[PDB]
């Protein structure tokens, strides 16, 4: 929103989200475990994003 | 299994230029096997193999000046091995009273030893070979023909060699050093993280020698696998193509000399992709016989660890000692609350303001013990969770050693032992603001003394009255 | 922010752009005002109207950046999302009071800017279990309320050393 609003650059931005908000996100819960607890399988999901941002 | 290492023969030198690649295992040379195919090319035809009788003897003073210098690196070859049989075994080095570092650095000097006399040796075998094939350049300027001759010969050996490069298995090659290269990878960052976790140095030192020489091996294999693979592509783009019947002399001589140069590389590479492979599955079960010998230690370190983080025997001093607070002062509450049920029936509308004084302070009880049960409430809830997280911790390390793989175990204890180095930042805030609940039962423990001291001067004063 | 962890990631970042030999690896650096914790814990209170004693909530770990450094009492009105719609059709009125909102479907300086332009005195914002399902009631959370970006005591202009602050 700074770029795109502010000096007029076109600006993209993407997630693989979830229908509810995730929940302890600035929270001091946010780690590793309660991650891959969440996500059972994570190479495969951030794969495919970083394979969307290589596109 | 073995602690020590049988075939020393995966350590290799080249010449400074990269002109030439040598090896251990015979004939130590490419291209001897282009000297061997370029020996029944010498028989196909009669011109030449009045060469074929030639080169036959000087490729044989060749082999023999090859295995003899290879000799001399051989008693070189012991001296070597001794420092690794040093490094290989915990117990074979606590034998001695030298330290690590040294002993390293002596394995670092006769290794640059051991390379320097195969490389000496091999450059006055190299000016051997500049000899020979000068006069293999001399065998295709001889020829007789100088543009009839056909294509024959060289698109038969293109049959011939793509028959032999299908033979050979490629693909279990490949899987398999992607496999151990992950593994490898993999074991580096652990051992990286083992070093600053656990105690005894002796083992990981051992381990760490063990992953460098892994990684020389995983190294040369590499170069042999991608020389392979360039040789059999360009073999089969050479397989491709437009088909000429007639050649000229120097062309033809480039020809022949290009895919002779490829079966040559392709010859000398299988059998180095061969001693590699075994040799490197022999390092692999070195390293499984040693974290096999650390992860009774590491789970050492993860029982102490448990016991320390998360504040269990100082959390329940908090909740045993808040819950004698809550019960002397309901005792003592009680034991007052017979003579204060009295004393609010008793005055009879007397008095005014010290009736107002009184019945301020009755509010001021009651309500400060009904906080002091909030507050306990709210202590028993914090620590609840906090015990959540450990039995989340403790019902995972049930699960963990039943598996029982060799080397994925000394994993998950460290995957657990960073799960708890995850779980400390939240568990000290729980555990502050237990310590903060506590401090305001202190604060109303004095409240509820001098209001009950007061109440007692009180009943007191209604009987003066 | 610029705590000396942030700098060993920050030189361990620049250390692997340099070990992948890109064309140019370069470095900038600002100097910015934010805002951070101090030594007295800040509190929320149940108070009386007798005032004659106090009840402690909690002393939360969590806090709001760009937040003014105040003290409040006052009555406490729940205001569900305090969108300009949630604050619309709400039964009791705001002035001179404080609300309570749940974490939710804007950012928290819209929530801070809206009350703020209804005439309350505070905000008090958490996260609830029918939005946020987690199993502890006791984590604590962070959020800046700067409306727009930037560093807020330079705007439009950039923080160097060149501007002279
Ligand atoms: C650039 O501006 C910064 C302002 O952040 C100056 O750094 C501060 O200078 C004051 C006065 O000497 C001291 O508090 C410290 O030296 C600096 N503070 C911090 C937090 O680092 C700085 O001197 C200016 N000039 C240069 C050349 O950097
Ligand atoms: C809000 O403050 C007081 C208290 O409710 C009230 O009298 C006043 O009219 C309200 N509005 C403004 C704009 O002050
Ligand atoms: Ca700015």
């Amino acid at each position: 929103f700074p770029f795109l609003a502010y000096s007029g650059i076109p600006a993209v931005s993407f997630c693989f989200c979830e229908d509810t908000d995730y929940p302890y996100l600035g929270t001091t819960m946010d780690t590793y475990k309660e991650l891959i607890e969440r996500i059972p399988e994570l190479n495969k999901v951030a794969r495919a994003a970083a394979e969307v941002a290589g596109q | 299994s073995t602690n020590t290492t049988d075939n020393i023969d995966y350590f290799d030198i080249s010449d400074e230029s990269n002109y030439y690649l040598i090896s251990q295992l015979r004939p130590h040379f490419s291209n001897i096997y282009f000297f061997d195919e370029f020996k029944r090319y010498a028989s196909y035809h009669t011109e030449i193999k009045r060469y074929e009788d030639i080169h036959k003897t000087k490729v044989n003073s060749l082999l023999n000046e090859a295995s003899r210098a290879i000799g001399i690196c051989n008693r070189a070859k012991n001296t070597v091995k001794g420092l690794i049989n040093i490094l290989e075994n915990p117990q074979k080095f606590k034998t001695q009273r030298e330290s690590y570092d040294v002993k390293l650095r002596q394995y670092e000097e006769k290794k640059e030893a051991f390379r320097g006399c195969l490389l000496n040796k091999n450059r006055k075998n190299l000016d051997q070979i500049k000899k020979i094939n000068n006069e293999i350049r001399d065998l295709l300027e001889k020829l007789k023909c100088s543009q009839d001759c056909q294509t024959n010969v060289y698109f038969d050996m293109i049959k011939i060699y793509l028959v032999d490069f299908k033979k050979m298995p490629y693909e279990n090659y490949d899987t398999f050093i992607k496999q151990y290269k992950n593994s490898y990878l993999s074991g580096v960052d652990m051992i990286r993280k083992i070093e600053k976790q656990i105690d005894n140095p002796v083992t990981i030192n051992a381990i760490k020698f063990t992953q460098k020489e892994m990684g020389y091996i995983i190294d040369r294999f590499e170069y042999h696998l991608q020389k392979v693979k360039h040789s059999i592509d360009q073999v089969t783009a050479l397989s491709d193509g437009v088909k000429p019947k007639q050649v000229t002399k120097n062309r033809l001589k480039e020809y022949y000399f290009n895919i002779g140069n490829y079966y040559s590389i392709f010859k000398f590479g299988k059998d180095s992709l061969n001693m590699l492979n075994k040799a490197l599955i022999h390092k692999e079960k070195i390293v499984h016989n040693l974290l096999g010998e650390l992860f009774g230690h590491l789970e050492e370190r993860i029982s102490k660890l448990i016991d320390s983080e998360y504040f269990i025997t100082e959390s329940n001093n908090i909740i045993s000692q808040s819950e004698e607070t809550l019960k002397l002062a309901e005792d003592v509450y009680d034991k007052n609350t017979k003579l204060i049920e009295d004393l609010t029936l008793y005055p009879h509308l007397e008095i005014n303001e010290f009736k107002k004084d009184y019945d301020n302070n009755v509010e001021d009880l009651r309500e400060s013990i009904i906080y002091i049960q909030s507050y306990v409430s709210s202590i028993k809830s914090a620590y609840r969770y906090n015990v959540l997280e450990k039995d989340s911790v403790e019902s995972k390390q049930k699960n963990i050693p039943a598996n029982s793989n060799a080397q994925k175990k000394v994993d998950e204890l460290l995957s657990i032992i960073d799960s708890i180095s995850y779980s400390n930042f939240s568990v000290a805030e729980n555990f502050q603001k237990m310590k903060d609940y506590y401090k305001e039962i202190e604060k109303l423990k004095i409240k509820i003394l001098q209001l009950i001291e007061a109440i007692k001067k009180y009943q007191q004063h209604v009987e003066e009255l | 922010a610029g705590s000396q962890k942030d700098e060993n990631l920050a030189l361990y970042v620049e250390n692997q752009f340099r070990e992948f030999k890109l064309s140019k690896v370069w470095r900038d650096q600002h100097f910015v005002k934010i805002q951070v914790k101090d030594s007295a814990q800040n509190s929320v209170i149940i108070v009386d109207k007798n005032g004659r004693l106090v009840y402690l909530v909690e002393n939360p770990g969590g806090y709001v950046a760009y937040s003014k450094a105040a003290t409040v009492t006052g009555k406490l009105v729940h205001a569900n999302f305090g969108t300009k719609k949630d604050f619309e059709d709400l039964y009791t009125p705001v002035n001179g009071s404080i609300v309570i909102v749940r974490a939710g479907k804007i950012t928290f300086a819209e929530k801070v800017a809206n009350a703020e332009s209804l005439n309350a005195i505070g905000v008090l914002i958490y996260m609830d279990q029918t939005k946020f399902p987690i199993v502890n009631a006791e984590l604590s959370f962070f959020g800046h309320a700067h409306l727009g970006t930037g560093d807020p005591y330079t705007p439009g202009f950039p923080s160097f050393n060149h501007t002279q602050f």
